[PDB]
């Protein structure tokens, strides 16, 4: 299942549900009155988390649901100074 | 609940033993242990489904044990089948139950 | 010269006729004969050149092969698949199979075997109609083929022409004087088949050829047949036979009307009402020789409802489709006497229909009396188990609490089904081992899912001691997958297959809860496989320690408390230290480990291979087996 | 749906 | 185990494919996602035109450049053909 990210640039960012479902809040958003039960769209409206942001944080959700178990190597995740304050701010808003 | 149950069950088999002998009252009686097991299943949560049974039994043939014990003579001695195998049901669910009956058989 | 009896055989085969008669020239007698008669195989068929140049109905190459070359037709060889592994068909079978008239002409002109037996006594006359062409049939008619040879199963050619929907041949076999009354090898004759078929006029030409009706080996007549079959025309016809008293067609009507309550493809409520109604005034209009239906007992599968002897209780009900469907039920086993084949198959299908819409318990009680009737039946019901946990685990993934009791005696039912697998397989030879292997893996898988699904929800004390004695008495039981997995060893195997459909979101391996229930019940924990791993070697291979961390530190825990030996050696000596490929099972296994003596003694006397026989206890020959 | 692979 | 960053105009997809897989399946799963035919999804890869028969094992798609990380982009562009339309998301310094 496939569920769309919408950042305050207005940049959908399709993801596969269960990887979308590690933060806390995406899964509190599609709960309640937020879960449309219709399998067209399920998508869910940031209004301040820019898009270069959601770009990190949907990497970040595909890289932990790739290594959550592999306890091999465990590559770094590559976060760069300009991108680093707001990504935890949007990692502390998601409860990712 | 328990206390209701037990009072209400109380007064029940006193009211059977009063215009039953000792053949239909333990019919009467898995009748009321089969619907009270169907009623405290689709009202009560499933960890009491077993504490109103207990309680149902004891009101129901525990403190009527006497009565059951001292028919199982002629139960037992006239091979009456159908009625062994409501009794042996009933029985075994008190403490002081099967022995007896276990006493009389084997006699 | 195997290389240019390939080549002609190719040649043969792609009907290429100068690519023949160029491999064919300048060849000696025995060239020749080696060259045309070699049995060649191709595609898991073993055919002559001769043979399939037939059986794709090349006419330009078998004239050439035997105007000239002077080929005798009664070669050997397998003809077809699915199903169909016939050997010894000569070349006039494979034509009459594809239906080619100018090869069976061909042939039967040249001196081909018109009679000719297979292994299974198949005339090419049966392929022939079996094909459905007119022509070839009435070639070989007329060229002295005998219909009346049959199978071991005895089944002639008119039947298996009356199996397909072609009237013409079937018409001009009964113009041939072909027998009416053969009896096939369960009693059945043609007049069954044409039934079930749903051929009006095959089922008009038999009876106007006076098929002179009897009933089955199993018990049923022919017109119970075409009234299974939800054929309404066919049912309809056999009134003017002026045979069937008024017992017979008025339940042949009421089998027709229960057929129409329940099918796949022929479900009306209209129509089903209209047939009952008809059946309902045929029954009760005369009185005075009204004939009474013996009712059963009211079945608690079978709703509280005990048939519907007034006719204004079948007129009140019009309205309702699940009392329709009861009554329809209800008729048809009591009209069949509930062991018949097609029984349990349109309640399975009821009930489907009836869960596919969130309604569950008359659905599950269907379910329990098709289980009943399939068991009776002596009928493998691992599909049925499969849809069953299945349902349960839609049910559970809804969050609504399964009826315990259902819970138990479906498990008394897998166990008993497993049990039979078993003796199964123990007197099945290797004709369908495979299959029958397959089915008990099945088996085995369903119980596990409904282990897990009886584990996901909360019962009282004497139901899970009840469900635990049925676990205790599978385990006595000690079935083994084709690899050697116990019960135990596919509990905590993460390769354990959960089908596709919900038990995904409730039933995933390995499950703590499924394991304790196992340990609990008496599990052998220190069982092996024939591979070789114990219970605890198939574990500590799990590739997700960490996510579900708890499920795999509950199943170590579990295992090593109960009877469990950590240092059990497999057998390619490896431990299951050695075979953990993980960091965390390994140290949560040394964690568990409690070092003993005993266990390095039996792994220095195994290093240096001291010969223990009958100089320890017998208890330390198997425990020096161990390491 | 378990009409549809009922099958 | 080599994974994807379908790019629209705005929208983009996080796809994860096998190693070697045809391009076939991935424009299928990107149909169903977006719910359009398959003639006006042509897949780039750094302004390089692509067609329904390669594989991501030659391609470039390679699994120690592809990691989910950083994964490696493709472009997409619909048709009523349009070239590339890919917009950076945005970059404010500290």
């Amino acid at each position: 299942m496939y569920v769309k990210l919408i950042s305050s640039d207005g940049h959908e960012f399709i993801v596969k549900r269960e990887h979308a479902l590690t933060s806390g809040t995406i899964k509190a958003m599609l709960s309640g009155p937020g879960q449309f039960a219709e399998n067209e769209t399920n998508e869910v409206n940031f209004r301040e988390i820019p898009s270069h942001v959601l770009s990190k944080v949907c990497m970040y959700f595909t890289y932990k649901v790739r290594y959550t178990n592999s306890s091999t190597e465990i590559p770094e995740f590559p976060i760069a100074p300009e991108i680093a304050l707001e990504l935890l701010m949007a990692a502390n808003f998601l409860d990712c | 609940f328990l206390t209701e149950t037990g009072e209400y069950y109380k007064q029940e088999a006193s009211n059977l033993l009063q215009e039953s002998n000792c053949s239909q009252y333990m019919e009467k009686v898995l009748g009321r242990l089969k619907d009270e097991e169907i009623r405290c299943r689709k009202y009560l949560h499933p960890s009491s489904y077993t504490k109103v049974i207990h309680e149902c039994q004891q009101r129901m043939v525990a403190d009527h044990l006497q009565f059951l014990h001292a028919e199982c003579h002629n139960i037992i001695r006239q091979e009456k089948k159908n009625d062994m195998a409501n009794m042996y049901v009933l029985l075994r669910a008190v403490s002081t139950g099967l022995p007896h009956m276990i006493q009389e058989l084997q006699n | 010269m195997e290389g240019l009896a390939g080549y002609v055989y190719k040649a043969a085969s792609e009907g290429k006729v100068l690519t023949l008669a160029a491999l064919l020239l300048n060849r000696s007698e025995s060239d020749i004969r080696y060259l045309l008669g070699y049995v060649s195989q191709q595609g898991g068929q073993r055919s002559t050149p001769l043979i399939i140049a037939a059986r794709n109905g090349h006419a330009k190459v078998v004239r050439l092969l035997l105007e000239h070359y002077r080929v005798q037709t009664q070669q050997t060889g397998t003809v077809r698949f699915d199903g169909y592994v016939i050997d010894g068909a000569t070349a006039l079978w494979c034509a009459a199979g594809a239906g080619h008239f100018e090869v069976v002409k061909l042939l039967v002109s040249h001196g081909a075997n018109v009679n000719h037996t297979t292994v299974t006594n198949s005339t090419p006359l049966r392929a022939a109609c079996f094909d459905g062409r007119l022509d070839i049939v009435k070639y070989l008619v007329e060229n002295n083929a005998n219909i009346s040879i049959a199978n071991k199963y005895d089944n002639t050619c008119l039947m298996i022409a009356a199996y397909k929907g072609h009237t013409d041949v079937v018409r001009y076999l009964l113009e041939q004087r072909a027998d009416p009354n053969a009896k096939a090898h369960c009693g059945a004759t043609a007049l069954h088949f044409a039934a079930e078929a749903g051929h009006i006029d095959i089922v008009k030409e038999l009876i106007k050829w006076r098929a002179a009706i009897v009933v089955n080996g199993h018990g049923m007549t022919p017109l119970k047949v075409a009234a299974e079959s939800c054929k309404a025309d066919v049912v309809e016809l056999l009134l003017s036979h002026a045979d069937c008293d008024r017992r017979s067609r008025i339940e042949a009507l009421e089998l027709l009307g229960a057929s129409f309550a329940n099918d796949r493809e022929n479900y009306d409520i209209i129509k089903t009402y209209h047939y009952l109604y008809l059946a309902m005034l045929e029954r009760f209009q005369d009185g005075d020789n009204i004939l009474e239906k013996e009712v059963l007992p009211p079945i608690h599968a079978y709703g509280n409802r005990t048939e519907c002897r007034n006719p204004q209780e079948l007129e009140s009900i019009r309205q309702d489709r699940d009392a329709l469907h009861m009554e329809g039920l209800i008729v048809r086993e009591r009209i069949l006497g509930a062991d018949n084949i097609d029984v349990s198959h349109p309640i399975i299908y009821r009930g489907a229909v009836y869960a596919d819409n969130m309604e569950f318990e008359q659905c599950i009680k269907l379910w329990l009396h098709a289980l009943h009737l399939r068991q009776k039946g002596n009928r493998n019901t691992h599909k049925d188990l499969l849809r069953f946990a299945q349902v349960f685990s839609q049910m559970i993934h809804l969050n609504e609490t399964v009826k315990a009791p259902d819970i138990e005696c479906v498990l008394r039912c897998s166990v008993l089904e497993i049990e039979q697998s078993m003796n199964r397989v123990k007197n099945i030879s290797d004709a369908d081992v495979h299959n029958a292997m397959d089915n008990y893996e099945c088996n085995l898988y369903t119980f596990l899912y409904l282990v897990c699904i009886s584990t996901k929800t909360q019962c009282s004390e004497e139901d899970q001691c009840k469900i635990n004695k049925q676990i205790y008495n599978l385990i006595h039981l000690d079935p083994r997958t084709r690899e050697g997995f116990t019960l135990l060893h596919l509990a905590v195997n993460s390769n354990t297959p959960v089908d596709d459909f919900h038990t995904n979101d409730v039933c995933s391996f390995p499950n703590a809860l499924v394991t304790k229930l196992l340990l609990d019940c008496g599990a052998e924990v220190n069982a092996v496989d024939n591979e070789g791993n114990s219970a605890l070697h198939i574990i500590v291979q799990y590739n997700r320690p960490i996510s579900d961390f708890l499920t795999l530190h509950s199943i170590i825990i579990s295992l090593v408390e109960a009877g469990a030996h950590t240092d059990m050696t497999n057998k390619q000596n490896k431990t299951p230290l050695d075979k953990s490929t993980t960091g965390v099972s390994e140290i949560l296994l040394k964690t568990q480990m409690k070092m003993s003596l005993k266990c390095l003694a039996a792994r220095a006397v195994r290093a240096n291979d001291i010969n223990y026989q009958d100089q320890i206890p017998r208890t330390l020959e198997e425990f020096v087996g161990f390491h | 749906k378990h009409s549809l692979d009922l099958l | 185990d080599v994974f994807l960053m379908i790019r629209r105009h705005k929208t983009t997809i996080f796809t994860d494919a096998k190693e070697s897989s045809t391009v076939f399946e991935l424009k299928r799963i990107v149909e169903g996602i977006l719910k359009r035919p398959p003639d006006e999804q042509r897949l780039y890869k750094d302004d390089q035109l692509l067609d329904d028969g390669k594989t991501l094992g030659e391609c470039g798609f390679t699994s120690q450049t592809a990691r989910p990380q950083a994964p490696a982009t493709v472009g997409l562009a619909f048709r009523a053909f349009e070239a590339l339309c890919i917009e950076p998301f945005s970059s404010p310094p500290e």
